[PDB]
RNA sequence: AGCC
């Protein structure tokens, strides 16, 4: 235990007083060698606690601001005095950190860090001489202005922040995020640069330093490269493709270079200055190194009309080629008859029930306008869209035939979506309507998406060097890869009138193909969204006016707008491919579009040379522009830039810009729930180049997971309460390992988070006893099936009531309800008794049989990943990538083929585990409560398919358990050669169940003991055939501990 | 000498046991382990000399 | 129980354990088929 | 009241059923 | 006391 040795030391730093007392609450798992579960603390003196310490770090001079680096004029760094005048006009919305943290709590965290490594051995003293030069700056400039004291809910008022700069918060926090990520002296010249000039440049820092990474991934050689097959399953190829760059390349990366002088960067531009010297992969984590650290500056918040002005003005012309616009609508319209031609001659029943295929899954979309309800008694505000369709059933509105029209009468509202470093994109807030008439036709178009070669549903699973491993198939000394970024995709002229009839035009020539008088109905729905978007208002507020812009183009926050968009690439690609081929003769190989950033391979007959490199260029910023579609047009030979990924020279490089002590929304959580984003933000961080200290990661969970119940007591939660598997997860012992503890004791807490995991929301059942929620359960059984049955009446009612957890209010009364009920445990040592086989108690089990033994392994693969820790590089090179991706959507099933096909609802795998194990007569009592008729649910279970149904199942939720398709397991290679000559377990047959959670469990502690160590050990289970019986009558009650804010730590993005 | 868990796992797939019914076909594999392999070699050959 | 004699069930070696779980799982099999029937 | 929690397990109705095997 |  060594969180508990940090929580014991932090207590006697931040209470220097004698008045203050610390409390250990143990307890055991017998009645009378025991672990701890919290620390109390009575601390009375708390006033002035941090802005006593600060004064003897506050040494040097004190940063002065450059006012004069900015074009706006509320960018700079000015007293807040000088620019809000008065209290009634201060916008708090344009330094907000977001985060529930405040200034005088980080920098505790760092003045703690400060003095446990003072007297340090001469290795880590330097890294202490480093950190300590740094906060010389930042402590000697907050001194000067003093510490802004926070609000209750950690905003910060006009009050505390008269005197003082107007973004000495928000600089002061990634300040504080960057100076505890240092740890080399390329690390502090970097840090150094980004501190100072930071103060004053809060507009094109980010833009500077970030800028030549894509022209630095065409330099690189490759010897030896990871390519992917035609099915997406893992190859090395070890080729040798020579990089060819022209003399314009070294003409504008120099022009790169010479801006970032002018800023001030004097030494950043001296590392790029120094590796084009060598052009060499061994020292391209250095160059990736400054595109990582670039991102940690901060958020660009501004004004909406500010930063929406760029975009939303431009110049149309009818000076282009319209013999090049009758080819684009022409194979716009030609994709959507392909996309739709098989659901609609098969007439679907997901497209005859449109108006229902939206109801039950609006859950998905996004919130709409803040609008006013009433159900019945209360008056709530709420943006949910499935809010809106139960008060608009019951006043007599509800009209999904007619769709509202977006004119300049009735604009459309503007939301923000932001990145550093990039410009800003708008996000439509659309009415109700415009999702029901866009979704089942929506989704019959990502169907065909994932089974076509050029789209980007079709190389999307949970790895990434078979995703992105597509790019190096075709790379040779006779080709040339084409990337090209679009500047503003969303606005450009080729986006507003030739893409709305090219939709429009392929939906004309389905409503021939068909005989139903429904599919022609939800095809002519599908219509009325595009032409009542051919002439769309938006409304944008400043000031005390409302500005309302005429804007006929596309924007995201729509429905189609992931597959329609993918859809105007490959249209406008396929134009430009062919005006260029009036000069040269190729044939291309792959185009594969996402979104709005693609690439393309082109071979060629005779071999590339520095000429057809400059002169294929110049013909694609000039096809382009006769489009008015102005383009930065880049060719390269061996490395290109997909969608936030940098594949140079063979290996595949991220980018680690994720802001830890900031945030750019207003996040609807708790503290307990943020102190595991702020965990889950360091991992992924620390995999791809970026690694933060951990012992201030560990310093930021004590201060946010703490709880009072009166101002001078404070509980401290152990490491025991944080790290076990339950609801109430934070953090991990070792960093990449997923452990399930085996202990007396440990499976004794498990069980004891088991009572309060489901709380009751006082919101949320009173909405539900409301008269308008029992008019929107009974207008959908009416829908759902023409005949009434009360099993499936009370099956609706209360899967809606799992729909208002989306609810934010409603989310928020369930884990207040959680940590408030957790104190009552804390505090009581003494806990209740019960049984219930979760994961652990299988694991009981079956960890006594098994016996370990020394054993190597020598290194036979190599490294795709360069920028992985050490410790996961031993097990990368030992037994392999991962060559092909296990499918755990069950959708392989003939349950969950039944299912999508005759109703469209979608039962989580939780679900569909709970009820194949029970009889034949169970199965038909939930399968008539999905919406399949009593006919097809007689054939299911009549046909004895369950019982060969049951191991397709449990395949697919052992994996969902273990985590193995998620995490950091998802880059070893499980069905490797070279770890079954660790795992000898003996066969016996006859019993699935339990042989296939005995290797998946003995492959799973090899890998766990090799990242802990890192030496190998074997493994050997001559497991009884009296204890397989025992265990096979557990493998199906086994319960699961589901979470909401565990659901986003599965994926990275 | 040849491992004893190498040596087991070769052993339980030629004689296919199950782990469902009861047979004489899993009474094999009763201590067969790699000390006892040194002590019936040195009581063959000790036992002749004395 | 079993009603298998006494020696056998208070045992603990491999060869009776196995006996014990077998006809165990013969008793949730005859009161499965029986059950089936009376629906 | 789920649908999931009222249906009865396959061990449950089993239990209703009495036979000895000897 | 409620999407500030």
């Amino acid at each position: 235990g060594k969180y508990n040795l940090i929580l014991s030391e932090y207590l006697s730093f931040i209470y220097n007083s004698q008045s203050a007392v610390q409390i250990p609450i143990y307890y055991s798992s017998n009645s009378e060698n025991a672990t701890l579960l919290s620390i109390l603390s009575y601390s009375y003196d708390k006033y002035n606690a941090v802005e006593r310490k600060l004064v003897k770090y506050a040494k040097g001079k004190p940063l002065e601001a450059d006012l004069t680096v900015n074009e706006l004029d509320y960018e700079n760094n000015k007293i807040t005095s000088e620019l809000f005048p008065t209290a009634e006009e201060y916008t708090d919305l344009l330094m907000d950190p977001a985060i529930l943290t405040s200034l005088s709590s980080n920098l505790n965290a760092v003045m703690f860090w400060l003095e446990k490594h003072e007297n340090d051995v001469a290795e880590k003293l330097k890294i202490y001489k480093r950190r300590l030069d740094l906060f010389t700056i930042v402590a000697s400039t907050v001194n000067k202005y003093g510490v802004p004291r926070h609000n209750a809910k950690y905003r910060y008022e006009y009050e505390v922040m008269k005197d003082k700069p107007y973004y000495l918060v928000t600089w002061a926090n990634s300040s504080i995020e960057m100076l505890m990520s240092v740890f080399s002296h390329e690390d502090y010249l970097i840090a150094r640069e980004l501190i100072v000039l930071s103060y004053s440049n809060r507009s094109t820092l980010a833009k500077l330093v970030s800028s030549p990474m894509s022209i630095l991934v065409a330099l690189v050689d490759i010897n030896g490269t990871f390519i992917t097959n035609e099915e997406l399953e893992l190859e090395f190829s070890n080729k040798y493709v020579r990089a060819i760059v022209p003399d314009q390349t070294f003409d504008e990366l120099k022009q790169m270079l010479d801006n970032m002088r002018k800023a001030g960067l004097t030494d950043i531009p001296k590392m790029i200055q120094d590796w084009l010297v060598d052009c060499s992969i061994e020292k391209f984590p250095l160059m990736a190194k400054i595109y990582s650290w670039s991102f940690h500056v901060g958020f660009r918040k501004q004004k909406m009309l500010d930063a929406a002005l760029d975009q939303l003005k431009t110049e149309y012309t009818e000076d282009v080629d319209d013999e090049m616009y009758r080819e684009y609508t022409m194979l716009i319209r030609d994709e959507v008859v392909k996309m739709l031609e098989e659901p609609v001659k098969h007439d679907d029943h997901l497209l005859q029930d449109s108006e229902l295929a939206g109801l039950l899954s609006m859950s998905s979309a996004s919130n709409g306008e803040s609008r006013q309800l009433k159900f019945g008694r209360k008056t709530i505000f709420s943006t949910k869209k499935n809010m809106h369709v139960m008060d608009d059933m019951a006043n007599g509105r509800y009209t999904p035939g007619i769709i509202p029209p977006v004119n300049v009468d009735k604009p459309i509202p503007l939301g923000r979506r932001d990145v550093p470093g990039r410009r800003t994109r708008i996000i439509f807030i659309l009415p109700y309507e415009y999702f029901i008439a866009q979704h089942a036709v929506v989704e019959k178009m990502l169907i065909y998406a994932k089974h076509t070669r050029e789209y980007a549903e079709f190389y999307s699973q949970s790895n990434q060097l078979l995703s992105y491993g597509d790019v190096t198939r075709f790379l040779s000394n006779n080709s040339m890869v084409l990337y090209t970024d679009v500047s503003q995709w969303d606005s450009s002229q080729h986006n507003t009138q030739p893409f709305r009839k090219g939709i429009i035009m392929g939906l004309d020539m389905l409503a021939n193909m068909t005989n139903d008088a429904r599919v022609i109905q939800t095809l002519n729905l599908y219509k009325q969204t595009q032409i009542n978007l051919m002439d769309s208002y938006v409304q944008i507020p400043d000031g005390n006016v409302i500005k309302k812009i005429q804007y006929g183009a596309v924007a995201s926050g729509e429905k189609q707008t992931k597959a329609a968009n993918s859809i105007a690439n490959l249209a406008l690609i396929k134009t430009v491919l062919s005006r260029i081929s009036n000069k040269y003769s190729f044939a291309t190989k792959i185009i594969r579009v996402d979104g709005d950033d693609n690439y393309a391979v082109l071979q060629f007959n005779t071999e590339v040379t520095k000429q057809m490199v400059q002169d294929v260029s110049n013909d694609v910023r000039e096809t382009y522009a006769r489009m008015n579609t102005k383009v930065k047009a880049l060719v390269s030979t061996v490395g290109i830039e997909i969608a936030k990924r940098y594949i140079a020279g063979g290996k595949i490089f991220f980018r680690a810009g994720i802001n830890l002590l900031n945030n750019e929304k207003k996040g609807q959580s708790t503290q307990w729930d943020q102190a595991a984003v702020l965990y889950s933000n360091y991992i992924v961080n620390r995999l791809r180049g970026f690694e933060t200290d951990r012992e201030f990661i560990l310093t930021k969970i004590m201060q946010m997971t703490s709880v009072a119940i009166t101002g001078s007591l404070r509980l401290f939660p152990s490491e025991r309460v944080l790290t076990t598997n339950s609801t109430f997860k934070v953090f991990d012992s070792e960093d990449f390992i997923i452990e399930y503890g085996t202990t007396d004791d440990e499976v004794y807490i498990q069980r004891a988070f088991m009572s309060l995991s489901s709380q009751k929301s006082g919101i949320a059942d009173e909405i539900a006893a409301s008269s308008t929620f029992k008019n929107y359960v009974s207008r959908l059984s009416e829908q759902l099936l023409f005949s009434k049955n009360n099993i499936v009446s009370r099956g609706i009612a209360l899967t809606e009531k799992a729909k208002l957890n989306s609810y934010a209010p409603i989310s928020l009364e369930k884990r207040r309800a959680q940590i408030s009920a957790l104190l009552t445990m804390l505090q009581k040592p003494v806990t209740f008794k019960s049984s219930k086989i979760t994961i652990n108690d299988i694991l009981r089990d079956i960890k006594p049989f098994f016996t370990v033994n020394e054993a190597h392994l020598p290194i036979q693969y190599q490294k795709f990943m360069p920028t992985l820790p050490d410790n996961v590089q031993y097990i990368i090179q030992c037994i392999g990538s991962r060559t092909y991706q296990i499918e755990d959507d069950g959708s392989k099933s003939a349950i969950s083929r039944l299912i999508s096909k005759y109703s469209v609802y979608k039962p989580s795998i939780e679900e569909l585990y709970k009820v194949i194990s029970l009889h034949e007569n169970e199965i038909q009592l939930y399968l008539i409560s999905l919406g399949i008729p009593k006919i097809d649910a007689d054939t299911y279970v009549g046909s004895k398919i369950y019982s060969q149904d049951k191991y397709r199942i449990l395949e697919s939720y052992v994996y969902n358990l273990l985590s193995i398709n998620y995490g950091c397991y998802q880059l070893f290679d499980f069905n490797s050669p070279d770890l079954e000559k660790l795992i000898r377990i003996p066969f016996k047959g006859k019993i699935p169940a339990v042989t296939f959670i005995l290797h998946l469990y003995a492959k799973l502690e090899v890998i766990n003991h090799a990242i802990k160590n890192g030496s190998w050990i074997s493994l050997f289970c001559n497991y009884p055939k009296s204890e397989m019986i025992k265990l096979w009558k557990k493998m199906w009650n086994i319960t699961s501990l589901r979470s909401p804010y565990t659901n986003a730590n599965f994926f990275q993005d | 000498l040849v491992s004893t868990e190498a040596q087991i796992q070769k052993m339980s797939q030629d004689l296919q046991l199950e782990a469902l019914t009861i047979q004489s076909e899993t009474q094999f594999l009763t201590g067969i382990n790699s000390q006892a392999a040194n002590d019936c070699f040195k009581t063959l050959i000790a036992a002749m000399l004395s | 129980e079993i009603k298998i004699a006494d020696e056998v069930k208070k045992s603990n070696k491999e060869e009776s354990k196995q006996l014990l779980e077998v006809l165990k799982t013969k008793e949730e099999h005859q009161k499965e088929v029986q059950y089936e029937i009376l629906q």
